[PDB]
């Protein structure tokens, strides 16, 4: 699920299922 | 940045983990 485009909340929700208990920052404008 | 990196291109777990805690 992680080798595509992903956008927006695919995106969001990639990071979600990978990072797990550690979190994640999201900086779109970074 | 990220969307640079796996929206406009193609994502990968590594570039995702580096977004992690």
């Amino acid at each position: 699920f992680v080798n595509q485009h992903l956008c927006g909340s695919h995106l969001v929700e990639a990071l979600y299922l990978v990072c797990g208990e550690r979190g994640f920052f999201y900086t779109p404008k970074a | 940045g990220i969307v640079e990196q796996c929206c406009t291109s193609i994502c990968s777990l590594y570039q995702l983990e580096n977004y992690c805690n």
